[PDB]
DNA sequence: CCTGGAGAATCCCGGTGCCGAGGCCGCTCAATTGGTCGTAGACAGCTCTAGCACCGCTTAAACGCACGTACGCGCTGTCCCCCGCGTTTTAACCGCCAAGGGGATTACTCCCTAGTCTCCAGGCACGTGTCAGATATATACATCCTGTGCA
DNA sequence: ACAGGATGTATATATCTGACACGTGCCTGGAGACTAGGGAGTAATCCCCTTGGCGGTTAAAACGCGGGGGACAGCGCGTACGTGCGTTTAAGCGGTGCTAGAGCTGTCTACGACCAATTGAGCGGCCTCGGCACCGGGATTCTCCAGGG
């Protein structure tokens, strides 16, 4: 019904068959006049398809007026650079900076309306909802649709109150822990259709109702490249002092308002808590490892991963642990790069992009469960180390497959540390259940 | 050369501004942390309804404002403008605390 | 090794905050040694109110201090508060 | 369903409508007026109960309420409130 | 049958719940027996006090170029009037602020 | 003859002979002690009534008395009074 | 038949009248019901307070070389004990006098 | 009964001041003390007379005075 | 001619009156004052002796406390003499 | 400027008298013992609401620092006011008497309030929309401070 | 001493939004009608206690005067605080994840109200004596001039 090979107006774009068929599918969805969800987890890209969609909408029957793209602030410069490189015919503007900078921007750009695509962040959108509500919208592009997964959130209300003729949601993790998230997404797409919250009342009916306006293609089933990862769990024990502290915490001066939280990271490292927290900073010497069996095991496992490859990209669950280990691996006897929420974003982007290096000989690099977004592949990363698992399995999946870009042509390895007769196994089994639910919903 | 208000104009401006308003002046999170630390001594494992901390903050603000009024009165009695801990102690002693 | 405490909670209330309170009271010039005394007085007042409120909560067999408990404690102390129950 | 709570809000709004016709009120103002009415009621009732205990009586009556009003309210307010209460009792007793 | 019910508040020419006040008096453990006219008298006194306070608050709100009454207007009305100030001396009205008052020694001259 | 009057005078005298076997008391001091006992009784009973009303209960109990004592008496007085009352209630339960 | 009546105070080993306290609680309009242990608890508290104040006053009276407690001795004990002073902060004792203290500034050179 | 506030004399006020703990007294103190005594007595007597009126008597009792003082927050021990 | 320094007799009087416990105001003038003040509120009122005695006791205690606070104010103001403005400051901070 | 007397003021010891404290009786009224009953609260169960621990981003607020200026404080002189003491009135204090008012008790009656049942309507929870208040932004005005002849 | 320049504030106008005012539907408590009973009003009587008067006495107040010390105005100074400016940080708000704990329902039991008989505990009255107030007299200590230190 539409083009079968690369569109003539793309500049140097090399979108393949899956990309062109997704473009045709989105064009047909626009034709029939319904919104949709582009559920491409990875290996396919959504930025290219979205930019190609908007470029087609401009270079065909004219609709060059207002258009809104919602991105996290951490990827705005990347989005603008990719847009300029790929399709430079359209004009793009960005809403950033403080109050006076955004006032300068609205005055010198927004009122004249010489722009086709407007790229901003969630926070700026909340700040300037009133300024943005004076303009009609024809194709609202939002990435990471799980950002509006729940109702009663301010962003959900703001985006609902917006006036958009059509909508487009980009998400790689369509389901997290329950069907009310997919219901929220579908209700935002079609409020007049999915008004009510309502094996046959399940699974299969869900598949049938999601088929018409959803796309889900596996990177392995499309390209057959990107050799699959190997996932290994390591059943780690815990020290006797760790057990004693775990007991004295569990059965009961220190504050333990949230009992599950305060009887949790205990297995990660004992001295994370107060009371027995590191005392006088004697020096950076051998005191931290000897008190925790998990880091003892990590130290024992280091040499084999060090003998070759050795870019790890270790993952931990506690920021406390991430930052201490970030400033710790340098002292241990290695070189590192640091990623955290305390690092500024504008510097962060170029910093990580430049830190992507053919030869570093540094052996360590640490990213938090949240601090890592979606981008920047280290082809040298081989062995994934999961110190502790988060409740959300999709966050763990994102942390695992952030190294599963094409930039990575080697089989990648995953290491998992698990304690025994503790709540870490509880978190693991809950994550397994949620991951299985997501798999059955989005694959069967 | 740059414009410089004399020492005592901005104080009067702030006095009028703050006597004109009604909102709270202490920071909510520090006040809540102080309240929880005090409650720890009396009993551990305590939860605070969000309205209780607001009521405590309101009462603390009223008490401090009234005390400062009386302390200013004591300082004016001593033929001074600066208020002092001796003035505060005298005011508390007279009020019966 | 990087592990230390930031600041104790009594210093949570700040010198500019105490200055704002004194401005609302009517004070024009403030001595430098007023802030420690203000912190002590506030600590004592809060201790009394919180003791009474925790006693009420203990009697009710609850573990959540409520606005009603605070209001009853203030009324017992003699500082009736209007606007919470 | 939540258990109903009794407040004098409707009656205070009727009084406000009678006093200032085109004038509203805020939620916190309503709460403050409710608390004020409760406090005044408690003070007068406690004073009347203590009076009855002192006089070795068992009934709180209009005389007790009048005496409590005179003991609590300051002067001219007490006089006018006494006039209003006497008028109300006269209306309730005359032909009812 | 039975006649049409007239509320005792409507009978007494009041605007306050005479029946609810009677129930509160009987349930407050104030005494054993309660007279018939005692709740009526108490409701009338409450009505007078509420009316005076609302009158002063409405005057203040009209002065401040506003229609809705806020705790600031309530506190402003309670203060600046000696009788109500004496009655409500020990109470604190939330978010009512403080009266504008600067001692003349501080004012430059 | 004269109608009977009630006072705690004999019990005060017993406690005085207990603590100080060889010290006497005068009529004015006895009247002062009687007023003190009445005042403490009134305060504790009123606080307990307020507590029972607040918790929506219709019975005055040992728990309410103890809580009122904690509210009223300061510090060491409260601690020792609570210990004494608990011991007395334990003995009364045992000997019933 | 029955047995010899045992007073509740004697059963609890108290010098204060549990029965009289119970009657006063019933006839006090404090609550509709009164538990069995509440009069005992109240009597123990009253006895302890009386014993403390009487011990302090008797020590003061012996210190003054008299064997009869008077309001002056009671006032001295109450104002010298800080817990009892806080309990009786707003209480006036007739024929009590005041504590002897002279401000250090008024003492001569 | 007229001008009985002059019955409260300067020597009595000086004795009260000495018991309070003051050394030097200004000459204008006496009128102020008479005024404060007047207002205090007026309040207490008003409350006691209200109690007597409720009791339907013509004599003011020590119990009525004690009740008034307890209302004002000045509890008196030793008179009932 | 023997003459004490101006201020030692004051200290001796202070010590003597702080040691003593008896009343300091003349009973008959105080009684006349009480009756004259009571004449405003009611006509032809009779009094018990104990009522007048209690009124005198309360008046003495209130005035002694007021003078103590006034002395504190005067000492704060770098003075040894008390003044009407000191009394007014004491009243204002006490709550009148 | 530290000693030494002289003079009041105070305390300590002993003797004397008086009135209030402490012990002892009668009786009557409130506390004790036994038995019954019904309702308030204890105990168990369940739903869902809210509270606690933790992340990212923004930005107002806190923190630190330099300059100078009113202000607190120490000191000095003046003068007038308060105190100490002696003297004269004045009225409080105490003892005694006489009379009438009024507080206190006792008996009798009735009328007002508790308790019940029946029903119905006023009051409360819940939705829903629109207008009063909050805010931004651009004029006009008031106020403060400092420089320039003459004060 | 004014003129003028630089801040701050008050004011008018235009948008926007969320809290308030009103509606609706239902249900729990207030009103109507009646019956009993005991609390309180009402009358009468007793006695006590408050008031008025009067006389004698002596302590306390009122008055005057001399003199010292404390209040008060003035001056000088050094310094701690107020003002402004730049830099850092953590509060505030928005989300995530979890579960504990409050609040309502329902059943059962054991505990306190109620009543009747009995009795000893406590209260009013009465009497005696010894602890305390008062007085006197001597011993002790504190204060204030005079001057030689
Ligand atoms: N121009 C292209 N031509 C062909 N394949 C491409 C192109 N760009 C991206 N891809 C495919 O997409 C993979 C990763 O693309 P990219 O990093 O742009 O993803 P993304 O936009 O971050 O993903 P998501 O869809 O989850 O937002 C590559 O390894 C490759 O297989």
């Amino acid at each position: 019904t539409r083009f079968e090979d690369s569109p003539s107006y793309v500049k140097w774009g090399k979108l393949r068959d899956y990309q062109v068929r997704g473009l045709n599918w989105l064009i047909s969805l626009y034709e029939n006049g319904i919104n949709g969800i582009l559920a491409d987890e990875m290996g396919l890209g959504k930025t290219l398809q979205t930019i190609s969609l908007l470029g087609y909408m401009k270079h065909y029957r004219n609709i060059p007026g207002p258009h809104m793209v919602l991105v996290p602030k951490s990827t705005l410069h990347n989005w603008m650079s990719e847009f300029k490189r790929w399709v430079p015919t359209l004009r793009s503007v960005c809403l950033i900076g403080d109050k006076e900078q955004r006032a300068a921007f609205v005055r010198d750009v927004l009122l004249p309306g010489e722009w086709d695509v407007c790229v901003t962040s969630y926070e700026m959108l909340i700040k300037e909802k009133s300024v943005f509500k004076k303009f009609n919208w024809r194709y609202l592009v939002i990435d990471e649709a799980h950002r509006i997964k729940n109702e009663k959130s301010k962003l959900s209300e703001i985006v609902r109150e917006f006036k958009t003729t059509n909508r487009l949601l980009l998400t790689g993790t369509p389901l997290q822990n329950n069907l009310h998230e997919l219901w929220s997404l579908l209700n935002f797409l079609l409020p007049d259709v999915f008004n009510s919250a309502d094996d046959q009342k399940l699974v299969e009916r869900l598949h049938m109702v999601l088929r018409p306006f959803l796309l889900r293609r596996i990177k392995a089933d499309v390209e057959k490249s990107l050799p699959p990862k190997k996932e290994v769990k390591i059943y780690v024990g815990l020290s006797k002092m760790q057990r004693e502290w775990y007991t004295r915490i569990l059965m009961k001066k220190m504050r333990l308002l949230n009992i599950l939280m305060q009887l949790r990271k205990c297995c990660n490292h004992p001295y994370l808590f107060d009371g027995a927290e590191p005392g006088p900073p004697y020096t950076t010497d051998m005191h931290l490892v000897t008190n925790s069996g998990k880091m003892v095991v990590l130290d024992k496992l280091l040499p084999k991963l060090k003998e070759q490859g050795s870019r790890v990209l270790i993952f931990s669950q506690m920021t406390r642990v991430l930052d201490i280990l970030e400033d710790y691996c340098m002292w241990r006897n290695y070189e590192y790069c640091r990623l955290d929420g305390q690092t500024p974003h504008d510097e962060r982007q170029d910093s990580i992009n430049a830190y992507n290096e053919p030869n570093s000989t540094k052996f360590v690099f640490m990213l938090s469960t949240r601090a890592g977004g979606l981008g920047i592949n280290l082809a040298t990363a081989d062995v994934v180390i999961l110190y502790d698992s988060d409740w959300n399995p999709q966050v763990d999946l994102q942390a695992m497959d952030r190294a599963h870009r094409i930039g990575q042509t080697k089989t990648v390895r995953v290491f998992r540390f698990i304690t025994d007769n503790t709540v870490e196994e509880r978190i693991v089994e809950r994550a397994e259940m949620k991951l299985r639910l997501d798999s059955i919903v989005i694959q069967q | 050369k740059p414009h410089r208000y004399r020492p005592g104009t901005v104080a009067l401006r702030e006095i009028r501004r703050y006597q004109k308003s009604t909102e709270l002046l202490i920071r909510k999170l520090p006040f809540q942390r102080l309240v929880r630390e005090i409650a720890q001594d009396f009993k551990t494992d305590l939860r605070f309804q969000s309205s209780a901390v607001m009521a405590l903050q309101e009462a603390s603000e009223a008490y401090l404002v009234g005390l400062f009024e009386d302390t200013n009165l004591c300082a004016i009695h001593a033929k001074r403008v600066t208020i002092m801990p001796k003035d505060i102690q005298l005011a508390r002693r007279i009020r019966g605390e | 090794r990087h592990r230390k405490v930031l600041r104790d909670n009594i210093q949570g209330i700040t010198k500019p905050a105490i200055r704002r309170l004194a401005r609302r009271g009517g004070v024009k010039r403030i001595s430098g040694l007023i802030y420690e005394e203000t912190r002590g007085v506030l600590k004592v007042f809060l201790e009394n109110v919180i003791r009474d409120a925790v006693t009420y909560t203990e009697h009710a067999k609850r573990k959540t201090v409520t606005a009603m408990d605070v209001v009853y404690a203030l009324k017992r102390q003699g500082r009736t508060l209007y606007g919470f129950g | 369903r939540k258990t109903r709570k009794e407040s004098y809000a409707i009656y205070v709004y009727k009084v406000l409508k009678q006093v200032h016709p085109d004038t509203g009120i805020s939620s916190k103002a309503m709460s403050i007026m409710n608390s004020f009415v409760n406090d005044v009621f408690e003070r007068i009732a406690g004073e009347a109960s203590r009076l009855a205990h002192y006089n070795k009586r068992s009934t709180i009556t209009s005389r007790e309420i009048q005496t409590a009003v005179r003991l609590l309210l300051p002067g001219e307010l007490a006089k006018h409130a006494v006039s209003e209460g006497t008028k109300a009792v006269t209306k309730y007793t005359s032909a009812k | 049958t039975r006649a049409k019910a007239k509320t005792r508040s409507s009978r007494a020419g009041l605007q306050f719940p005479v029946g609810r006040v009677h129930r509160l008096l009987r349930k407050g453990n104030y005494a054993e027996r309660v007279g018939a006219g005692a709740p009526v008298y108490l409701a009338a006194v409450l009505e007078y006090l509420t009316a005076e306070i609302l009158e002063l608050a409405g005057n203040a709100a009209r002065d401040n170029k506003k229609t809705r009454i806020i705790p600031r207007h309530l506190q402003l009305a309670v203060r600046n009037d000696e009788e109500l100030n004496k009655l409500l001396g020990r109470v604190t009205i939330a978010q009512g602020g403080v009266l504008p008052n600067i001692q003349s020694v501080l004012l430059p001259k």
